[PDB]
């Protein structure tokens, strides 16, 4: 997953792509530097759904951690009001595996959003929730 | 004081320094220049670091009085094996 993965995934359909992508953040957890760096040739692909893909891997780096520089929300946040359904489904989703517990008040607002967006499909809800 | 704050930015664990290499510049050049000082002073290079400011990104775009960034504004500085615009081309190739 780390030197030919554009070719693994590819034999990926959606949300093979999902899956597959999200495994590169939890392949290096506990790293916002090196796994973000190994966060760093995908999510960005052709195709771009697999967007929720790394935001899972961003999301899920950051679980089980807390960096004073709150990377999750930044690089999240861009993308959680995305209008394309599964780009969010990996914002919030791995949002919330990277602060998990932390009951921060600003990502809590922050999703609080997500639950009134009536535009978000009941997948992106129900994660989102 | 005199509209000049600290900036306590954060550098990553491959490049062997101070885990925290802080990042030491002005804050009225661009932000093409911020990649330009965030990487000038510290020794980084200017196409090869982002940094992840005050849990926001930088706006290289933009100024570090405009593009969100600011004085006092910590961030931390992923390893981005490309720069902050190369590495929102390489840490976004995945971003």
């Amino acid at each position: 997953l780390t030197d030919d993965g554009n070719k693994w995934l590819y034999k990926n359909k959606d949300h093979g792509m999902l899956s597959a992508a999200a495994s590169l953040g939890m392949i290096l957890l506990w790293d916002v530097d090196g796994g973000l760096t190994q966060i760093d040739k995908y999510l960005y692909s052709s195709e771009d759904y697999i967007k929720s893909g790394a935001l899972l891997a961003c999301g899920i780096v950051n679980s089980g951690v807390r960096n004073e520089c709150d990377p999750a929300l930044a690089l999240l946040s861009d993308y959680v009001l995305h209008n394309s359904n599964t780009m969010r489904l990996g914002s919030i989703f791995g949002l919330g595996l990277a602060y998990a517990g932390s009951n921060r008040e600003d990502v809590l607002t922050l999703l609080l959003p997500v639950m009134g967006d009536s535009k978000s499909s009941m997948e992106v809800a129900g994660v989102t929730a | 004081t005199t509209g000049i704050a600290t900036i306590e930015v954060f550098l990553p664990p491959r490049l062997k320094k101070d885990r925290k290499n802080l990042l030491e510049t002005r804050l009225h050049i661009t932000g093409r220049e911020l990649r330009s000082k965030i990487a000038e002073t510290f020794g980084l290079q200017e196409n090869y670091i982002k940094i992840v400011i005050n849990k926001k990104q930088l706006q290289l775009g933009k100024t570090l009085e405009e593009q969100g960034v600011a004085h006092n504004v910590k961030a931390m500085v992923l390893e981005l094996k490309q720069s902050e615009e190369d590495a929102r081309k390489n840490f976004q190739l995945e971003e």
